[PDB]
C-alpha cells in the first residue's frame, strides 16, 4: 500500500523465526531499535505488528 | 508509646533498607531494570550504555 495509508498486520498464537530474515542477504538494512539483530530466536512475545 | 526513640531508629533503619531494596526497579535512563533481561535482549556492545 502507500506510506499514508500502510497496512498493518496483526501477528499472534504462532512461533516466529527471524534467523531466516537476516542472514537471507537480500534485505539491505536490518537495524534493530531495543533488541539485538540475534539472540531473538530465543525470546517470546506477546503481540508484535508487520 | 513510650520507648520512642528506638522505634523511631528502627522505622528509620527500615524505610533506608526499604528505599534500597526499590531503588534497584528505576532505569536511570536504560531501557529496563531488570539486568538479565537486558543482557538476553542486547548484545554486549549495545547494551554497555
Amino acid at each position: 500500500a502507500s506510506v499514508y495509508a500502510w497496512n498493518r498486520k496483526r501477528i499472534s498464537n504462532c512461533v516466529a523465526d527471524y534467523s531466516v530474515l537476516y542472514n537471507s542477504a537480500s534485505f539491505s538494512t536490518f537495524k534493530c531499535y531495543g533488541v539485538s539483530p540475534t539472540k531473538l530466536n530465543d525470546l517470546c512475545f506477546t503481540n508484535v505488528y508487520a | 508509646s513510650a520507648l520512642g526513640k528506638l522505634q523511631d531508629v528502627v522505622n528509620q533503619n527500615a524505610q533506608a533498607l526499604n528505599t534500597l531494596v526499590k531503588q534497584l526497579s528505576s532505569n536511570f535512563g536504560a531501557i529496563s531494570s531488570v539486568l538479565n533481561d537486558i543482557l538476553s535482549r542486547l548484545d554486549p556492545p549495545e547494551a554497555e550504555v
